[PDB]
């Protein structure tokens, strides 16, 4: 253990080149990666609803506060006064857990423990079922896109109405511990380093990213930001992406009269509102790849491995509670 | 020296966190993980830095891993030759993937599972699985128009490094 | 307590040194680097006088720096081979190495490592001289290093076997000092020349030596030891300035009259050679600490470091059996007039 | 805008312990100081502060190589309960920085505060002299540097107030 968490730690001093030369990467990066292979590794065996096995648990509990105690340890400096035993006023420089560290870690990791405990409520009778994907019950049972999941089944003619009852109720937990991860990762990117290569990339002006025709309509007399988007394509998410990344692109421009970039702000929220699953954006990919701060990398980072738990798990309800759907239709 | 960032995609369970693990230290499990590696390797006289990416889980979320894609010089993409699905997603969802995510980048094609192949056993025990020949595999290989399709297999090895050399001479080259 | 204890050292390593979390602070070889030569200062610091390192700091000294040497069991060379099966099929395969200068170096600087710590053990028991409290009656009547316990010795000096003994431990000791400092130097030549130490170096040749220097490496004759003997090397700065604008042209020669210039370096390099011959226990030179300030090579900052320590024990050790053969020497004058 | 501060001085004379006391709000009933680094807020202004300790460099000289590369201020501490220190500040340090950096500014700091109106002490020491804070003085007008404060990591006395003073010579 001792020596497996050498080997862990070792690893990333090197970050990641393993030749030496550290010409390589970020103990921020590092540890953002590392975190997300680790979460890979272990969740990627969630693939029934049930409690995930004690070993498993046990292994997933120690590497992560191995990854997650470099933050233990992230201060800020500040002065401050204390007095002896005999009285004496004395100024010191005290030190404490940095801002976004102190609130948001203790935060994830309750969240963390919330998604191991709603697979927990499932220990025991489950009134369905999963066959092996490869055997013959499994060929004749939203399944046929992931064809390495194991096929659930509910019995012939519904499922009980409590056991369906229950399912929506984590359903429901589990998406707003998605939602609650999610505005975690969403406060960190906004808090990082707008990278040097990003600007460089960046046109020479508002009028280039938009273009002339988005450029018209966020520089009007009247505007509301409601019907702007009525007016464009969004059938897509691809479309919708690269709208986003043009109007951050001139919100950072303008950021270096101040009606566009607050009208610019005020259509980002309203993306972040009406499309919340949305991949992540030209500038938040750069973000993350060029930062070189631990503190917001594993901030970022885990908050990033627990919103796709959060996911798996409500799809594991999705995958039965639609598979029941089917068994009520063909009793018809 | 150059820097070469080179990718594996493809399905869940189509086995690249070990062809990844096996090329990279000649071993073959059972958890099972393959942190981002990167080591100096001479090829043909000259030195290269290439640097060895998993894409393992991004199946189920889209946004669990946002480096996989941001420069990549070289994909690796991956189906089982044992799994008919991962065969045409190849076709329907990897290439769509990799020409709006990184247009113009090389793919080596590669089947996975070569031992399991022709094993008669294996296939009455599995009735749902349906072994692709090295044929369909050139014939898809044609079809992405991708320059070379290898098959291999972590459990022997064949052929592993071969797909990494290939992944590495497209990229030079 | 000890996993415990670990973590604290390898997080604090990640941030690297900035504990405020931007790493706006070093690289980790740096961290790496420091760290080591922080650890043995400290450990080394107590040792004041000739005795056995005690067994407790004996124990932390050990795993403190097995932890820090660690990353070194990872670094490796990553280099095409061969396989064959229980069957005969032979298949080709990648293969994972220790780095070269990894290889044979961390065992030889470990090595050192314990030869040092024993050879304080050997001073186990019966020492023929002892140590006074500094602030001491005793002590009052090199007080340079004011701040060491001073020796005292029999009033008629040492006895042949306890100083034929100390002797044959100074010989002992100095050849570790001399092979530490041998690994050190092997590596620092082996290490990056830093884009901050270019962009600083002079246009010509001419500039780095000046005009005098350049007449003497440059006419027909040469012969390095008069050249030497020519300058003035009379103080250890002269001598490392003159180290200085040497490696700076060696440098200058080697990125770019056309012929010669070969001879000119090569000579050049055939003086810092004797630089090291005549003058073994220099500081660095600037090119020496630029290396290790810009160097981004894990392993060699372990090495160069590891390596420094070790010279630096070996150099301490010696200094306390020179302080009673010094005053030794002083009981056997005093005692003679 | 970073700050270097290395702080240098003889051995035994309190310093990596300083460092400690500063940094940490600690004794040592060991003693070590890695390098430390930490964003400072000073008059709106944020700085970077780097603190460097270089106990060691009193038994080997090719110990501490990157010890005064770069140096934005150094911190000179002699222990006030040491003749022997105080006559070294001379002696010794001055011809150093003056050499390997100069123009460097420096806050020159007796240590060991609690000990040197100590009577029982110097009885019990009689091999240590104290030096007075005029003494102290003397020392800086002469040393030609802008501070001279008296400090203890014991009591923690006047601590800050070294590197605020150290901060500041470098921001002015
Ligand atoms: N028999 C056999 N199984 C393999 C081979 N390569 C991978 N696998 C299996 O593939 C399954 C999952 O593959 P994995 O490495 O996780 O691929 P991934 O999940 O897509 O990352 C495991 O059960 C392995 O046993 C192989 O060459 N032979
Ligand atoms: N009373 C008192 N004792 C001190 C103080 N600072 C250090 N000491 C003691 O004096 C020695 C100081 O040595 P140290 O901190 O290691 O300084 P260094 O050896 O120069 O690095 C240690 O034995 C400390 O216990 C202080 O401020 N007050």
């Amino acid at each position: 253990d001792m020596e497996m968490m050498k080997d862990r730690f070792a690893k990333l001093l090197l970050g990641e080149d393993m030749s030496g030369g550290g010409k390589g990467v970020s103990s921020a990066l590092a540890l953002s990666n590392a975190i997300t292979n680790l979460a890979a590794s272990i969740f990627g065996e969630q693939t029934k609803l049930q409690p995930m096995p004690q070993d498993r648990q046990a292994r997933w509990k120690k590497e992560i506060d191995w990854l997650l105690s470099v933050t233990d340890h992230i201060v800020e400096f500040v002065p401050s006064q204390q007095t002896s035993k005999d009285g004496v006023c004395t100024e010191i420089m005290v030190t404490r857990q940095r801002g976004d560290l102190l609130m948001n870690i203790p935060a994830l990791r309750k969240l963390d423990a919330m998604l191991i405990d709603t697979l927990d409520n499932f220990r025991g009778h489950n009134e369905f079922w999963y066959v092996s994907r490869d055997s013959e019950e499994g060929q004749q049972a939203r399944t046929n896109d992931k064809w390495w999941l194991p096929p659930v089944k509910v019995p012939p003619g519904g499922l009980s109405e409590p056991s369906r009852r229950m399912l929506y109720f984590q359903k429901d937990s589990v998406t707003q511990v998605q939602k609650a991860a999610m505005a975690i990762n969403a406060q960190v990117l906004s808090e990082m380093e707008i990278p040097e290569s990003y600007i460089d990339s960046l046109p020479k002006n508002g009028r280039a990213s938009l273009g002339d025709s988005i450029y018209k309509s966020i520089t009007e007399e009247w505007f509301d930001p409601e019907q702007f988007l009525a007016m464009l394509d969004m059938s897509t998410e691809h479309k919708v992406l690269d709208l986003k990344n043009r109007i951050e692109a001139s919100v950072v421009i303008w950021k270096r009269r101040e009606l566009f970039e607050e009208r610019a702000e005020t259509i980002l929220v309203l993306l972040k509102q009406k499309f919340p699953g949305l991949p992540q954006s030209s500038l938040d990919i750069s973000k993350i790849q060029f930062n070189k701060d631990v503190g917001q990398a594993v901030l970022e980072s885990y908050s990033r491995i627990l919103e796709s738990l959060a996911y798996t798990v409500m799809s594991r309800i999705e995958d039965v509670l639609y598979t029941d759907t089917l068994a009520l239709k063909q009793t018809l | 020296s150059r820097f070469i960032k080179c990718v594996t995609v493809g399905d869940g369970a189509v086995g690249k966190t070990c062809m990844l693990i096996s090329y990279t230290s000649n071993t073959f499990p059972t958890p099972t993980v393959f942190d981002n590696f990167s080591a100096n390797v001479v090829v043909d006289g000259n030195t290269v830095n290439l640097g060895l990416w998993d894409t393992a889980g991004q199946e189920d979320y889209n946004r669990l891993r946002p480096l996989s894609y941001r420069g990549a010089d070289v994909f690796i993409l991956a189906f089982s030759l044992i799994s008919k699905a991962s065969y045409e997603n190849v076709a329907k969802k990897w290439i769509p993937e990799l020409r709006h995510y990184a247009p113009g980048v090389p793919i080596i094609l590669v089947g996975t599972k070569l031992d399991l192949r022709d094993d008669k056993q294996f296939f009455i025990d599995h009735p749902g699985a349906v072994p692709i020949t090295t044929n369909q595999g050139e014939e898809l290989k044609k079809l992405i128009g991708s320059p070379i399709y290898i098959e291999c297999s972590s459990k022997t090895q064949q052929n592993v490094k071969a797909v990494f050399d290939a992944a590495i001479k497209v990229v030079l080259q």
